[PDB]
């Protein structure tokens, strides 16, 4: 970061990095669930397992 | 039919930007300019679609 | 501190130079990386004119040269100086540059950086003198009184004069908005003598000074030199001054957040092409460009020949306004609505609510027909004088339409109509609500559950009107207030009441900003043949 | 009530102006018992040629000449003092009492 | 509960309201509304705490 930087933005304009005010270190922010998840099932009347 | 959509209020006090901007201060101006902007943008989107 | 004087000086030669691509600054503090931004503001246009002011002097044959006039501070300045040694030391900001109005100084003392905003009694030639390569004296001002702001920074320079070919180039830009003065800084080493160096430069902010100052003029403080004697002589230096203009540019940022190059829109057709596509490199082909080569700067205003002052005296400073149930209407026409003349009176409005128009834009707009309604209310009934209200007054006495366009005025009058002539009444006990802009001056005796009791002594029949108990030494509320309601009407009819704007001369075949009875716009004016 | 964005009056045009899109808070409270006794130091500016800019002030006490300029004396026709005194004194109505 | 809310009978009294703010409804459209359950809270404040 810059010496007076406090948080970093992305081209989609959301904060992905921040500087901790107490200990001057740089952290990373990412969503706690990103990426798709697909569930494969047979018919619910047919079976129960997925 | 596209040039005749410019005579629509779209929920604003007037269809003319000059009537709004000369009668209201700058703070109250955006809340009624935005309606005209969104309506004209929607008209342009529709025209491009057909 | 004992300012020195000069007897004869040569007339300034206002030679004009060209600024190639200089005069760009960081316009905000948002951090960016690898993006191209199109921004609008006050910038110095490319290939603009810069006026030079020299200071060199020889031993004989020529008079002294000291070009320090009152340069106007219109919307911003580009100050670039190409001195050798250290001759130009700071600037003077102000409006009249005398001790009857506050002025600011920002100059290098020699051992400090001095910033003061005081009532300065400047001498004819502000300067500071050095002798034998040492800081001798500072001769900027004589007296300084009535001020608070003072900042001093430790700094050090070498005041010894040198010789050469102007190895230093220092440039600044200045602008003040919202009470903050902005100073930007850049430095690079060049080798030119009597011409403005070319290239591209970016200015970085160093100051943001919080004084609210009306700044319209500008002056430069210089330095004198002596060969260790009483007599003082000048040295070689020159600076350039440019004015900022409202225009659009495109800025390009790298991955470190610095600006590599910028494109000034509306200079040549090539820059306009890059200004629309938001890119520095353009592929071959034909492109449809937007409009940027338009600078409407002239303001033309046309208002009718109405000149008389509008009668605010007989509608505000009158006697015996009627009660609320018998309010009166007044038609106001063929006058000039100057609201500033009400400031001179002793009465101050505690309610200045406007509905259809903004209160600030009343000196520019004009109306086709206006009306005035005036009455007297209880004091805490004033909040019922509004669109869509409920109460005694809003239901039985005075109702405003919900599509109300106008303003409501109110002020407390406890010392004039609480002692004598206390015949103020309001209508209670009505069968049904009242319509907007209607009144009923009737004293029929009210009977509940069917009318026509025809006697006050019967059971259930009451007087409709109840008297305001106006008397001195009561609280706020239960105290008389005088209310004036103004109703506006903006149509295609000819205007009757128009406020105080000085009309200008008509100009045609130019892209200007016009105003025809509150019909502001942008375009050209051409003689017509329509009926 | 004139200490607000987009206001008109004596204070909002000649004394103190807040800019549009102002971010912050404004505070006010009545102080009648502390500064009403022989104060005689509270003034406001009338009679200015032109409106004031946001966050700016002018402390000047020159004579005001109506429809012109550069007045000489107070006895000259159409010449007034620019500053007018608040008439602060105890036992006056609310609305004439000082507020901080 | 189980009453007819006639606000016009308060005009006959000697007390006048300095505050009649309403939230979620309009003061004019109270003679036509018909509520399911209402509650009342009453206390005394300093005057500039209103
Ligand atoms: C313009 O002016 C005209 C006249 O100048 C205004 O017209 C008047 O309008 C009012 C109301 O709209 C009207 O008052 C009614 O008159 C009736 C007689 O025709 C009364 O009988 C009536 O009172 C009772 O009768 C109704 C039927 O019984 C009840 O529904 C009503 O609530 C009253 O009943 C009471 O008593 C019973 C007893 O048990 C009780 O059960 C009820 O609950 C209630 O307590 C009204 O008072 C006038 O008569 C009209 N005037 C004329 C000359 O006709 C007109 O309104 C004005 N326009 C505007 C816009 O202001
Ligand atoms: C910063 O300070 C400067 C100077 O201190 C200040 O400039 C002043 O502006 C006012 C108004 O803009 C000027 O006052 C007017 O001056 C003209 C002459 O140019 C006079 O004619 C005016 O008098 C009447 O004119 C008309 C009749 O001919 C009338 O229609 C009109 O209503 C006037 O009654 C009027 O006095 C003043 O002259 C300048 N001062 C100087 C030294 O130039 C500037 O406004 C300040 N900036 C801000 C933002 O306040
Ligand atoms: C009076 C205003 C004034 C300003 C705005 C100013 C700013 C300024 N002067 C600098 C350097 C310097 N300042 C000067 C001299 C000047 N440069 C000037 O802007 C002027 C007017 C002089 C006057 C002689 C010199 C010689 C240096 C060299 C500092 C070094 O060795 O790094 C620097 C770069 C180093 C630093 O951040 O300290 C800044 C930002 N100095 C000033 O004196
Ligand atoms: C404020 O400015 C005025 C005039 O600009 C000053 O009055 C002059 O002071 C000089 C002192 O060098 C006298 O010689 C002149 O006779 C004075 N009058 C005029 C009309 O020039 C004044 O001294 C300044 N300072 C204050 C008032 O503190
Ligand atoms: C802030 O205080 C904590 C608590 O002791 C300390 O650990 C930390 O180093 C401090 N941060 C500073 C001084 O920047
Ligand atoms: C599940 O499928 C069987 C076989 O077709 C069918 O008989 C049964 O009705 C189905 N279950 C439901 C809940 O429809
Ligand atoms: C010097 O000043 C005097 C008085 O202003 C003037 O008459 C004279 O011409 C000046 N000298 C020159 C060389 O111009
Ligand atoms: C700028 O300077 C040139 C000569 O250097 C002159 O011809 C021109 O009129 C000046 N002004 C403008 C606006 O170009
Ligand atoms: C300015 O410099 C002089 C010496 O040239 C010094 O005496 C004085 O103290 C300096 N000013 C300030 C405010 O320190
Ligand atoms: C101005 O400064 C001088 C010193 O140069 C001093 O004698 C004079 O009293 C000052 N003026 C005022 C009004 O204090
Ligand atoms: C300005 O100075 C004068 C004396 O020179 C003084 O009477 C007055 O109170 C001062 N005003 C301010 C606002 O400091
Ligand atoms: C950007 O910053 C890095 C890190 O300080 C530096 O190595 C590099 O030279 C700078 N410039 C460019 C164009 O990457
Ligand atoms: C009307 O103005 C006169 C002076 O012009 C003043 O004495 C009087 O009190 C005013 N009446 C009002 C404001 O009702
Ligand atoms: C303002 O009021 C005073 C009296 O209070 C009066 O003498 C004067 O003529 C009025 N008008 C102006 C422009 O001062
Ligand atoms: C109104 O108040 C009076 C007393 O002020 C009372 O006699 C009367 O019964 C009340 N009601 C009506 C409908 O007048």
């Amino acid at each position: 970061f810059q010496p007076f930087q406090q948080f970093g933005r992305d081209v989609s304009d959301f904060t992905d990095s921040v500087r901790d005010p107490k200990t001057f270190e740089i952290l990373d922010i990412s969503p706690c669930s990103y990426g798709g998840v697909s569930v494969i099932t047979p018919g619910t009347n047919t079976s129960k397992a997925v | 039919t596209l040039v005749k959509q410019l005579s629509s209020n779209f929920g604003a006090i007037s269809s003319v930007l000059n009537d709004i901007l000369s009668r209201l201060d700058k703070v109250e101006a955006e809340v009624q300019i935005d309606r005209l902007i969104t309506g004209r943008l929607q008209s342009l989107q529709t025209y491009v679609t057909q | 501190e004992g300012c020195g004087i000069l007897s004869n000086k040569s007339n300034p030669a206002l030679t004009q130079y060209f600024s190639s691509r200089r005069g760009f600054y960081y316009f905000d503090d948002t951090f960016r990386s690898s993006v191209r931004v199109l921004t609008t503001g006050y910038f110095l246009p490319f290939n603009s004119n810069l006026t030079g002011y020299s200071s060199r002097n020889s031993v004989t044959g020529r008079l002294i040269q000291f070009d320090n006039p009152n340069i106007p501070f219109k919307d911003g300045l580009y100050f670039a100086a190409t001195e050798r040694s250290n001759v130009i030391r700071g600037w003077i900001f102000g409006s009249t540059l005398d001790n009857t109005t506050q002025s600011a100084v920002l100059f290098n003392n020699g051992t400090h950086i001095v910033i003061n905003v005081c009532n300065f009694y400047f001498c004819q030639d502000p300067m500071l003198a050095v002798a034998n390569g040492s800081h001798f004296k500072s001769w900027v001002f004589l007296n300084a009184t009535n001020c608070t702001y003072n900042r001093v920074h430790g700094f050090e320079i070498d005041p010894s004069p040198n010789t050469g070919s102007f190895i230093h180039l220092r440039e600044h830009v200045f602008r003040n908005v919202d009470g903050f003065l902005y100073v930007y800084h850049n430095y690079e080493r060049v080798d030119v003598y009597d011409n403005f160096p070319q290239g591209f430069s970016v200015l970085k902010p160093i100051f943001k000074l919080p004084f609210g100052l009306n700044i319209t003029q500008f002056k430069v403080i210089m330095t004198l030199f002596s060969p260790t004697t009483s007599s003082f002589n000048a040295d070689a230096s020159v600076y350039f001054v440019g004015h900022l203009k409202p225009l659009t540019m495109l800025a390009e940022f790298d991955e470190n957040g610095t600006i590599t190059d910028a494109v000034d829109c509306s200079q040549d057709p090539l820059s306009e092409l890059k200004c629309t596509t938001k890119s520095l490199t353009v592929e071959k082909g034909i492109y449809q460009t937007s409009n940027f080569r338009v600078s409407p700067s002239t303001e033309v205003v046309r208002f009718p020949n109405i000149t008389n002052l509008c009668p605010f005296g007989q509608v505000f400073n009158a006697s015996n306004f009627p009660s609320v149930y018998a309010w009166e209407r007044l038609r106001i026409s063929d006058c000039v609505a100057d609201y500033a003349v009400l400031y001179n009176s002793s009465s101050s409005f505690s309610t200045f609510k406007c509905y259809g128009v903004s209160p600030t834009k009343l000196n520019d707009l004009c109306f086709s027909s206006v009306y005035a309604d005036y009455f007297v209310v209880k004091g805490d009934d004033v909040r019922q004088i509004a669109p869509a209200q409920t109460g005694v007054i809003a239901d039985y006495n005075y109702k405003l339409p919900d599509d109300f366009t106008g303003c409501v005025l109110a002020w407390n009058t406890n010392s004039v109509d609480s002692k004598s002539g206390n015949n103020f009444y309001y209508r209670l006990f009505r069968h049904g609500k009242i319509k907007p802009y209607e009144r009923d001056i009737s004293n029929v005796l009210y009977n509940s559950a069917g009318g026509t009791c025809s006697s006050i002594s019967q059971l259930g029949c009451y007087e409709p009107l109840k008297s305001y108990g106006f008397t001195p030494t009561v609280g706020v509320g239960y105290q008389p207030y005088r209310v004036v309601v103004l109703s506006f009407e903006l149509l295609n009819a000819p205007a009757t009441v128009c406020g105080p704007k000085k009309s200008t001369e008509l100009v045609k075949n130019k892209c200007v900003n016009f105003n025809f009875n509150g019909l502001t716009g942008t375009g050209v004016l051409t003689s017509s043949t329509k009926k």
